[PDB]
């Protein structure tokens, strides 16, 4: 809902239009120009002068006018090139960002993508990118495994916190604690090769169940 | 002799009919108030200050112009609010509550088709 | 300059300038176009983050050995030594050259608060706030992104922080390459020295200089003969323009990639095929350079296979 108030921007569609009003408006004007010649209205050098006087004369203005075109022909063809560059990649956000979830980073928007709904343009498109954004964090202490009878447990997934008194396994990107078990974690090598490893306690489940 | 060109700034007329001039490497001795020298050429008609905003108009080189309270005036771009992470080698943070964003991107698409 | 350029000091060829209509406001309309644009490229490429971090005083990351890359505190400049590197090895009549609107001190501080932000948080500082989180844990999932078992890093913390820090040395060895930089330079001033040594040119005129023909010779033939040496002269801006939008498109285009690059190789890990080096990408570092950017790509390589028999 906040969308509408940001909008009730649009500049880079309002360049296109201009850019190709701009050419268009500069196109009519050179024809008023005499680049050194008598008048500029073809019809004045001709009603004024002799079929062998009057063709050096528009010969000139032919020349002029001539290279108007060609100046306003190659300007389309290399901005034309820049739509097209600009079209390849709205196109590539279409697929990918819209039929998809991306994991390429500031691709479609800003923080972690989850989804985009495109919407029409004049001349253009629109994409309201959909993210998901970490707030309010907590520090903890962490270590990167956990010794227990003398072997060295590390996370199947997730970061080892401590709230102060307790150890916990934790998610990456949420905070949900649960408890060290055997299920959790997996047994890799002796604790004599992690730097930083700590002691706690990592419960197994088939004892307690065995009284 | 000296020479370069001439561009006019403006806070824009629907807003205050003032301007300021920035002669292109130009010394502020031969041009021919607020004078200041820098090494972009000379600006008139806006006071330097030492403080920074975000740009508004770009001068160059690492200044700007803009409106402030009923003037113009010339500082240099800030690069932003400064901030230290807690690192040490035992402490983490992690998020607790999260929220979901929406942002827009445009993109042309297409050009009016023209035939001659 | 339009008017230096063309007549050049001469007063009587203004108001013949004027006669040709509006080339001189197109080259203007043109020119500052590609000015704005050149701003931009570079605040896309580098000015992706919010803050200014630093690092702590301590500045030692479980091993690890960032000095090559990090600021150097005892310079005026502050550049870090690989940056000293990079950038010892990259008026006329009417033409002038504009200063950047970024000076190269302000992208020194935008690249070390992106070195600052990675080596201390990660990629979680580019989708919100900065999670601390100590370093040698941040490569061990690094390593799990690609299919490695964290194990592996963790009993082998040392191995791989000494074998790290000499691969980051040999890097300068290899620099004391930037031809992509140099060739920038050269282009643009190929196309000053010819647009300046265009104006001793005839074209096929009596002589070359707007006073000399009128010394000696009268209006009625002076203004044919100053016509044609405008003519030739205003040809030579529209070709100096038109390739300066070409070239710029081209820039552009590099620009581009170098922010996306940015994006997606130092604000996180990618698994897109040769876009971050050669080999599994870890990490990446940026550097400055003069007119551009350099990327320093680490990557995973496996080493040393056996053959075994599979089911
Ligand atoms: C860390 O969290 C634990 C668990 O919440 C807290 O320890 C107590 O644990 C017993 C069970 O062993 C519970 O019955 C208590 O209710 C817990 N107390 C509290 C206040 O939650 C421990 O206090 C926490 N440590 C710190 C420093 O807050
Ligand atoms: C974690 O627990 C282990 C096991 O109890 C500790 O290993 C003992 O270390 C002491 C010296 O601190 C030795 O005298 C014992 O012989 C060790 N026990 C065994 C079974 O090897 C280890 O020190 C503890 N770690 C910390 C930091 O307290
Ligand atoms: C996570 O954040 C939301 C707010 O963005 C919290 O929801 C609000 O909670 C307060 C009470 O603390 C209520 O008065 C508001 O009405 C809630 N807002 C909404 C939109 O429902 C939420 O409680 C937070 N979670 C935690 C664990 O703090
Ligand atoms: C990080 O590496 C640099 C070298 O790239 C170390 O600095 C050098 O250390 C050697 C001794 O090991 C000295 O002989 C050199 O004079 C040092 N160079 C400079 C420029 O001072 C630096 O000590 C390393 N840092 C750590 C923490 O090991
Ligand atoms: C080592 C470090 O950065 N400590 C900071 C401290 O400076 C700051 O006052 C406090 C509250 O913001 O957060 C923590
Ligand atoms: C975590 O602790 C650091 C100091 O070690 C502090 O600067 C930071 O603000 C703390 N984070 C939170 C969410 O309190
Ligand atoms: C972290 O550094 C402090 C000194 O700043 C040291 O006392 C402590 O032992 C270190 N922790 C580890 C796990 O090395
Ligand atoms: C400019 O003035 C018009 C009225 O003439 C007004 O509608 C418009 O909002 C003004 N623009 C700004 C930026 O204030
Ligand atoms: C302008 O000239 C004065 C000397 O008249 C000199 O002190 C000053 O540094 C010059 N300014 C620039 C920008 O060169
Ligand atoms: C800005 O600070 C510098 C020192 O960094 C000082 O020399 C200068 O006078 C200050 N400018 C103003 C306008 O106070
Ligand atoms: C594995 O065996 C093949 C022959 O079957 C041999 O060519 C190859 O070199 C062997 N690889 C290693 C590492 O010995």
């Amino acid at each position: 809902g906040k969308i509408q108030d940001s909008l009730s921007a649009l500049g880079k569609l309002q360049d296109v239009v201009n850019h190709n009003a701009q050419a268009l408006n500069t196109l009519v004007k050179q024809l008023s120009s005499k680049f050194g010649a008598i008048s500029s209205v073809l019809n004045d050098i001709l009603s004024r002068l002799d079929p062998p006087e009057a063709e050096v004369q528009i010969d000139r203005l032919i020349t002029g006018r001539l290279q108007s075109l060609q100046t306003y022909v190659t300007q389309q063809l290399i901005r034309a090139a820049e739509i097209r560059a600009s079209a390849n990649l709205a196109a590539t956000k279409m697929s990918e960002c819209v039929l998809g979830q991306s994991k390429r980073v500031d691709f479609c928007g800003k923080g972690y993508h989850l989804m985009s709904f495109p919407q029409s343009a004049p001349h253009g498109v629109v994409f309201l990118h959909v993210t998901y954004v970490p707030a309010q964090e907590k520090n903890f202490t962490t270590a990167p495994a956990i010794c227990h009878d003398g072997k060295a447990h590390f996370p199947r997934e997730g970061v080892f916190v401590s709230n102060g008194t307790h150890w916990f396994v934790t998610q990456r990107n949420f905070y949900e604690p649960q408890i060290i078990t055997t299920d959790n974690t997996f047994v890799s090598g002796n604790c004599d090769v992690v730097i930083g490893i700590v002691n706690n306690t990592v419960y197994d489940p088939l004892q307690p169940e065995l009284d | 002799c000296s020479f370069g060109g001439v561009s006019v700034i403006t806070p824009g007329t629907n807003t205050s009919n003032q301007v300021a001039v920035l002669y292109q490497g130009v010394n502020c001795t031969e041009v021919p108030s607020n004078v200041f020298q820098t090494r972009a050429g000379c600006l008139i008609g806006a006071e330097y200050v030492n403080n920074s905003y975000e740009c508004d108009i770009p001068i160059g080189a690492g200044i700007c112009a803009s409106y402030q309270t009923q003037s113009i005036i010339a500082y240099t771009m800030s690069l932003g609010a400064e901030n230290s992470v807690a690192y040490s080698n035992n402490s983490i943070a992690i998020p607790t509550n999260f929220t979901i964003s929406v942002t827009t991107e445009i993109l042309p698409v297409s050009m009016t088709k023209t035939s001659v | 300059d339009c008017t230096m350029y063309i007549c050049g000091d001469s007063t009587e060829c203004s108001n013949l300038l004027l006669q040709y209509g509006s080339f001189c406001t197109q080259l203007k309309r043109a020119l500052t176009g590609i000015a704005v644009e050149q701003d931009k490229n570079t605040q896309e490429v580098f000015a992706q983050v919010k803050q200014i971090y630093k690092t702590p005083p301590i500045k030692y990351f479980g091993g690890f050995n960032f000095s090559q890359i990090l600021p150097d505190p005892s310079k005026p400049s502050k550049r870090s030594p690989i940056e000293d590197l990079l950038f010892n090895k990259v008026k006329f009549n009417g033409l002038t050259v504009l200063p950047p609107l970024l000076t190269d001190e302000m992208i020194a501080q935008y690249t070390s608060a992106l070195l600052a932000g990675t080596i201390t948080s990660g990629w979680t500082f580019g989708a919100g706030p900065a999670l601390q989180i100590p370093f040698p844990m941040q490569m061990a999932y690094r390593f799990n992104g690609i299919g490695v078992t964290q194990n592996v890093l963790y009993e082998n913390q040392k191995l791989i922080a000494n074998q790290f820090n000499s691969a980051i040395g040999k890097i300068q060895d290899s620099l004391s390459a930037l031809g992509k930089l140099q060739d920038v330079v050269n282009h643009n001033a190929q196309a000053l020295n010819t647009l300046v040594k265009q104006l001793s040119s005839k074209f096929g005129a009596i002589s070359s200089v707007l006073n000399d023909i009128l010394s000696r010779l009268d209006p009625p033939e002076a203004e044919v003969q100053i016509d044609r040496l405008i003519t030739g002269r205003l040809q030579s801006l529209q070709t100096y323009v038109t390739q300066q939008l070409i070239r710029a498109a081209e820039i552009r285009a590099s620009a581009n990639l170098a922010a996306t690059k940015m994006s997606e190789c130092v604000l996180g890990q990618s698994k897109r095929v040769d876009f971050c080096g050669k080999g599994y990408h870890l990490m990446s570092f940026p550097q400055s350079a003069p007119h551009g950017v350099v990327f320093l790509h680490v990557t995973y390589v496996p080493a040393q296979e056996k053959n075994f028999t599979t089911a």
